[PDB]
């Protein structure tokens, strides 16, 4: 029985030929007050997974804690903790899925939307979503909040179906991701310019970039607009 | 002496022995014989089933815990049920909550912890059955030996029950050989049967008499009884 307070906006992601990319900005909004400007919302779990979270920040922070503990406790009496019995993206996701649906069923949800992106032991990309109601689904592209509306249409023009994944490059993909991010800054009143991006490639492993910014902005055209119809100057 | 310190599991003898636990271990030595042995690709269980009359069934000694794990019992059957049932639940939980096949090593760790509670708690009673556990997982084949004392050990092979020592020595020599039986199920089984025959005296192992179980790479834990073990005598 709650109501989010400090929040974070979209998280966008897509999977490519040899990995997956995911991103999210660094803002913690308090209603219409863009309150916190240094909030990482992309959570790296191990070396093959990043979980992006949007929704109530306090619950996110709680999920951060749950994730560290999940790691700590997998090391326990596990000789293969840094290998064959390391946390796979699917394990992390199914755990989180499970928790979300249990909290919704108790009527005390974790007010979030989460995307778990990563690559499995055998090389398969993994990208899936779960939210405050325990609804889960997967697609070559995935986004939460505004990103579902704006980013998905864009990200899908690159990967419209499964067969397109093997034909898509990191460069293509990352380009897309950054554009979508730019778009969102233009049309989402709750976005911020600063963001974090992360790629999880079956070869390069996990690359996590911090402090990216939306650039190449088209605002120049604003000068030729005056009034709202009949006004001349 | 003994008669004073063997009243329960919450009493240590003046030597530092736990008699109730020790007495528990004895019901195992009273049980029929079973053997386990693993190569690098499969793990087999061969167990001699024991009838009560020539007019009865041969007590089932092997139990499937998951598609990837199972065990042969030696001793008090009920306690076997209680324990395998627990092994079934923990396997289920891993699948459900993490979508992860339970690590035999972990299954081991869990069994030890369960028995131990009945070896330091009042009015409780140690379990009276030993268990041979085999399974294939993310790190190959495994065989685990469980004792009511709470001690669990992973071995290339072993045997328990009455006259177990026969097979246990047999395998101890046969090691260099069987551990190399990769990709050939029937052979390991054979090796198992031979080993099991090393602890015989009664009569030769027959149809109603034998019980074998196998798990491996592309082989789900399957139970072979009677009509199907014929080719292995």
């Amino acid at each position: 029985t709650q109501q989010p307070i400090v929040t974070g906006t979209s998280v966008i992601s897509m999977k490519y030929d040899n990995g997956v990319i995911i991103a999210a900005d660094n803002l913690g909004s308090y209603g219409s007050l863009l309150r916190f400007n240094g909030v990482e919302r992309l959570i790296p779990v191990g070396d093959n997974t990043v979980v992006g979270i949007s929704g109530d920040i306090s619950d996110m922070q709680h999920i951060e804690r749950l994730l560290k503990d999940l790691v700590t406790e997998n090391a326990y009496d596990n000789p293969l903790a840094d290998a064959e019995e390391a946390l796979e993206p699917s394990y992390i996701f199914e755990y989180l899925a499970t928790v979300m649906y249990q909290r919704r069923s108790k009527m005390n949800p974790l007010w979030n939307a989460i995307i778990v992106a990563g690559v499995q032991s055998n090389g398969d990309q993994f990208l899936r979503y779960v939210n405050l109601l325990g609804v889960t689904y997967s697609s070559p592209t995935l986004a939460t909040g505004f990103g579902a509306h704006m980013a998905n249409p864009l990200l899908r023009k690159v990967v419209d179906r499964e067969s397109d994944i093997p034909k898509t490059t990191v460069q293509v993909a990352e380009e897309a991701i950054v554009n979508a991010m730019r778009v969102l800054y233009y049309r989402d009143a709750r976005s911020s310019r600063n963001f974090s991006l992360a790629i999880i490639d079956k070869n390069t492993g996990l690359t996590f970039k911090k402090n990216l910014q939306v650039e190449n902005m088209k605002w120049d055209f604003a000068k030729d607009i005056k009034g709202y119809g009949t006004q001349k100057i | 002496f003994r008669n004073n310190y063997d009243g329960d599991t919450v009493t240590f003898s003046p030597t530092g022995r736990l008699f109730q636990v020790e007495y528990a271990l004895e019901a195992i030595k009273q049980g029929s014989v079973t053997v386990g042995l693993r190569s690098n690709t499969h793990a087999v269980l061969v167990a001699l089933k024991r009838n009560a009359d020539e007019l009865s069934s041969y007590q089932k000694k092997i139990i499937k815990c998951d598609e990837h794990m199972g065990l042969s019992l030696a001793g008090l059957a009920p306690d076997a049920r209680v324990l395998s049932n627990y092994l079934r639940q923990q396997c289920n939980y891993s699948s459900l909550v993490f979508n992860r096949k339970l690590a035999v090593e972990r299954a081991g760790h869990l069994l030890c912890d369960k028995a131990q509670k009945n070896t330091q708690s009042y009015g409780g009673r140690p379990y009276g059955v030993g268990l041979l556990i085999i399974g294939y997982d993310k790190s190959g084949a495994h065989l685990l030996e469980f004792q009511p004392s709470g001690n669990v050990t992973e071995l290339y092979g072993t045997a328990i029950g009455a006259r177990s020592q026969g097979a246990k020595t047999y395998l101890e020599r046969t090691l260099d050989t069987f551990i190399k039986i990769d990709g050939n199920p029937d052979e390991l089984i054979k090796a198992g049967v031979e080993a099991i025959s090393q602890s015989l005296r009664d009569e030769s192992l027959t149809v109603d008499n034998l019980s074998i179980a196998i798990v491996g790479k592309d082989t789900p834990f399957t139970i072979y009884d009677g009509e199907a073990v014929a080719k292995y005598i």
